[PDB]
């Protein structure tokens, strides 16, 4: 490993694993899988049943103190059941640390609302709401935060076309700016960038 | 079977009472509506649009579905009483741009490739 | 407190006199026991909206619990009369 | 209890006032909304790089310098010493431009105008500086995840080294005109007070922590490239109001003076971008005299570097706080997913508690002492 | 005794060795009515009773602060409530149960 490799730490690798192993025992009912990544980023896949819980116990419990919540978004996937991961960062100040807990949803299935656990998640909420189509229970005033006022679609959706479906300009006969549906003057080109012959294989997959 | 967890309504009944309140209230708001934006259309047609939107839905038949639509009708109902909409944005509604596309065979023949 | 009392007569008076109204009920079909339904072709928006009306007309609220159930002008009398406290 | 709209960087603001006291305000944004997340996974990672200039445009290399990184550790590959130095510099520079230009916006809107002439002056030095390393004034993509794109031309170092050494009397003459005087003082103390606790508990950082006196800074407790190889003090507040916000941004200007002085004495000698051309792209000459650095040349600006699958959240603190990525890698030469952590969006989400029992000649106060800027907040 | 333990909010407290005391007591307490094989229960009195030790072993606030490892004995304090309230919310979620369901089949499976 010459000066072009990135080092590796094993102290903090044990360290988060260990802490991994203590979260998963103490919470048995909504952990489900716990992973430490090779540049030392531990993440906690859970049930979403217990969002509040969960969350509540790495905010408040001695041993963790996870006082900050760093960030707050969703990913789509959209080849499984549950369309939606939802990832919470946490930032821990006491012992100079960082987790991520994950969690899926549906288009139709609610997510419990953490702004009881931390204030800094309404709008984050807010956002994902905006952009991903999943709702928040309990709430406190959940609307759109980013899209036009009566923009209709989730834009951050995979299958939500990249222009959209309308757009804008100023009509003189009616003196005001009117939406409608898009039609662009040099269509945007996609590219077939990806190349056979795979990269990496430590990432193979079984050929089933 | 397939057990879902609900959002608002354990059936039809209570989605349908939701999806009349909110009808309600967007009837109610039509002519202050009308009068606060300065629009040059009628109560009447604005709440025949109001009518034609809530029809669009009407061949829903799942409970989660139509209280989502009925948390979506009320965050834009919301928007239009706070005024946060324009006047662009409630004339929106209405297309009155759009130049009128025939649904016959043979004019969509005529125009070009488009079925 | 010299004004005449509500009647009956003129509940329903007032009642058919918004039914003749609104635009989608001829006055030659409604009777005050048509059924808005069946007799006279409406659906739920269009109850909705006469129980508008007759909130506007009668100058207070009816919960939707129990506005959904009138669904012929005479109920709706006997429902104005029971919330107004009448005798004839 | 009346309703004012105060709309059209940009920003509308609704807020219910009774009398002069507000007792809410609720902000309302999406003016410059330009769905730059989505925008991103159309791009390969080189591509996507100058989003990030875009996204806060008074610290452009500090938001280039978060991307390189997280982009480094998903490849697993380390920038050699000398771009290392070279992006702290060049970071700490982007620091001093953001204070500057945040003090003096603060001032202007309270009223001062005259320090925003005197120190955009210097602004305009320091974007000569960018300009002669990157040929652009301020959108630059100078900081790539394999190190920095060209090494320093000639006589860089001694005019920033002539530069720097002018600078404490410029942010003295600030302080003459603005820290004692009874005005400003009267405009900025005791106003918009957080506490520590509600600090963390609404996702603040940066400044918005250290005036109420939390001892956090990222680059003393998570060191990134040569940090932890230079000395420098944390200002701290004490009452956690906007007079102690300034006081801190000032002392941060200085300390970034204290920095850049050590960066221009210990800068190393060597190469400036990973010597890996699976990665960084070879040089010219490689490229038109070898076979493989002419493929590799070809499929590094074609197709893009392949980054195996994984995700990072990476964070640095930029002048605005922490700032951070959410990058998804699907093993393809174009992200999956990348998620932007904008300190100004949490710190705009608590103006509304912040601003609870003041007048209405308070919010743009502490509108300035949040320090917004909306392409990050909205992006 | 010091004033303006330096956090915005964070009042000085006189005579935190009683509060701490105290509070542990509470935690005690409400941990007592936890089961004994859940493993929330062993973990915090185990951190507790090391704590309430400390605390008993030294009458000093400044080498308790440093012995304590939480520094400032008011945040500790503060962390100590937390604790509590963490302990009462945690017995009510009883969630040293059995896990409530499995994911789909390929629910975390990346890439793709
Ligand atoms: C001025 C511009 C105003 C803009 C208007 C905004 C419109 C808001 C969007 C509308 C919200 C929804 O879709 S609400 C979702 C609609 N609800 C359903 O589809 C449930 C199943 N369908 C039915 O119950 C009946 O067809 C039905 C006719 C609906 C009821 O009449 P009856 O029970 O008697 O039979």
């Amino acid at each position: 490993t010459r000066p072009t490799i990135r080092p590796r730490n094993d102290v903090v690798h044990k360290q988060l694993s260990a802490f991994g192993q203590y979260v998963a025992e103490i919470l048995p009912k909504y952990v489900q899988q716990v992973q430490v990544s090779c540049f030392n980023e531990l993440e906690i896949f859970i049930h979403p049943d217990g969002v509040i819980p969960v969350l509540t116990f790495l905010r408040d419990h001695t041993n963790a103190q996870f006082k900050s919540l760093a960030d707050l978004t969703a990913v789509d996937v959209p080849t499984r059941q549950n369309r939606f991961e939802i990832v919470y960062n946490l930032l821990s100040l006491r012992f100079n640390s960082r987790i991520r807990v994950k969690t899926y949803t549906d288009e139709l299935t609610p997510i419990e609302s953490s702004v009881t656990v931390y204030k800094a998640a309404n709008w984050y909420e807010r956002e994902i709401w905006d952009m991903f189509g999943v709702f928040f229970a309990n709430h406190p005033d959940l609307r759109r935060i980013l899209t036009d006022y009566g923009f209709e679609g989730h834009p951050f959706r995979k299958d939500f076309p990249l222009s959209g479906y309308v757009e804008l300009r100023y009509d003189d006969e009616v003196k005001r700016v009117v939406a409608e549906p898009v039609e662009l003057a040099q269509e945007f080109r996609k590219f077939d960038l990806n190349s056979p012959w795979e990269a990496f294989p430590a990432y193979r997959q079984p050929p089933e | 079977g397939t057990s879902v967890k609900p959002i608002f309504s354990r059936d039809m009944n209570e989605a349908k009472r939701r999806v009349r309140e909110l009808y309600r209230a967007w009837y109610r708001e039509v002519p202050n509506t009308v009068h606060l934006f300065q629009l040059d259309i009628s109560v009447k047609q604005g709440r025949d649009k109001v009518r034609e939107m809530f029809m669009k839905n009407a061949h829903v038949t799942d409970p989660r579905v139509v209280d989502l639509l009925v948390i979506k009708g009320k965050m834009e109902l919301e928007e239009t009483i706070n005024v946060w909409k324009q006047r662009t944005h409630i004339m929106r509604f209405f297309h009155e741009t759009e130049a009128p596309r025939p649904t016959d065979f043979l004019s969509k023949f005529y125009v070009g490739h488009d079925p | 407190s010299d004004a005449p009392p509500l009647t009956l007569e003129a509940i329903k008076d007032r009642v058919l006199y918004v039914l003749k109204l609104y635009d989608k009920i001829d006055p030659e079909k409604l009777s005050v026991n048509s059924h808005f339904m069946k007799d006279l072709g409406l659906d739920s928006l269009d109850q909705v909206e006469i129980i508008m009306a007759m909130e506007d007309e009668f100058g207070f609220e009816i919960p939707d619990i129990d506005a959904e159930k009138l669904m012929c002008p005479q109920e709706i009398v006997d429902y104005i009369a029971d919330k107004k406290d009448v005798y004839e | 209890n009346l309703t004012l709209n105060f709309g059209p960087g940009v920003l509308r603001l609704v807020m219910e006032l009774s009398g002069e006291m507000v007792r809410k305000c609720d902000p309302h944004i999406g003016l410059l909304h330009r769905g730059t997340e989505k925008l991103i996974e159309y791009k390969t990672y080189l591509q996507a790089l100058p989003y990030f200039d875009r996204l806060d445009y008074v610290s452009m290399m500090c938001n280039e310098q978060a991307y390189s990184l997280a982009v480094e550790k998903l490849l697993n590959i380390q920038p050699p010493p000398r771009a290392q130095w070279i992006r702290v510099l060049f970071g700490e520079i982007t620091r001093l431009l953001n204070h500057i230009m945040a003090v003096t916006t603060h001032a202007l809107d309270i009223g001062a105008m005259t320090p925003f002439f005197w120190m955009f002056e210097e602004r305009e030095k320091m974007f000569e500086f960018y300009e002669r390393v990157s040929g652009a004034r301020m959108h630059a993509a100078y900081i790539r995840p394999g190190g920095v794109h060209q090494d320093l031309p000639l006589g860089l170092l001694d005019d920033i080294y002539e530069f720097s050494k002018n600078f404490s009397f410029r942010i003295d003459e600030l302080e003459e005109m603005l820290t004692n005087n009874r005005i400003w003082r009267n405009r900025t103390v005791d106003i918009g007070v957080v506490t520590a606790e509600d600090a963390l508990n609404y996702g603040f950082s940066g400044v918005m922590l250290r005036g109420s006196g939390i001892q956090w800074d990222l680059r003393k407790t998570q060191p990134y490239d040569v940090y932890d190889q230079v000395e420098f003090d944390v200002p701290i507040g004490s009452r956690g109001d906007c007079y102690d916000r300034y006081l801190c941004r000032v002392e941060e200007m200085r300390q970034s003076l204290r920095i850049i002085s050590q960066c221009l004495n210990k800068m190393p000698p060597g190469e400036i971008k990973v010597d890996d051309a699976k990665v960084s792209p070879p040089k010219r000459a490689e490229m038109k005299t070898s076979m493989e650095s002419l493929i590799h040349h070809f499929k590094l600006y074609t197709e893009g570097y392949q980054v195996p699958p994984g995700a990072t959240y990476t964070a640095i603190e930029a002048p605005k706080g922490e700032f951070g990525v959410y990058l998804v890698s699907d093993g393809s030469s174009r992200p999956y997913r990348c998620k932007i952590k904008a300190p100004g969006f949490a710190h705009l989400a608590g103006l509304d508690k912040m601003s609870k029992g003041h007048m209405l000649a308070d919010v743009v106060a502490i509108i300035g002492t949040q320090d917004i800027v909306f392409g990050e907040v909205d992006r | 005794l010091k004033k303006t333990t330096g956090l915005v909010g964070l009042a000085v407290c006189e005579t935190p060795h009683e509060r701490l005391k105290i509070l542990y007591t509470k935690i005690l307490d409400v941990l007592g009515q936890i089961p004994k094989n859940a493993a929330y229960r062993k973990y915090t009195e185990q951190i507790t009773n090391e704590k309430l030790g400390m605390v008993k072993a030294e009458p000093d606030v400044k080498k308790l602060e440093e012995q304590l490892q939480g520094g400032q004995i008011e945040e500790v304090i503060l962390q100590a409530e937390n604790e509590l309230s963490l302990a009462r919310k945690m017995l009510r979620w009883k969630p040293w149960e059995p896990l409530v369901e499995e994911p789909p089949a390929n629910q975390w499976k990346w890439p793709i």
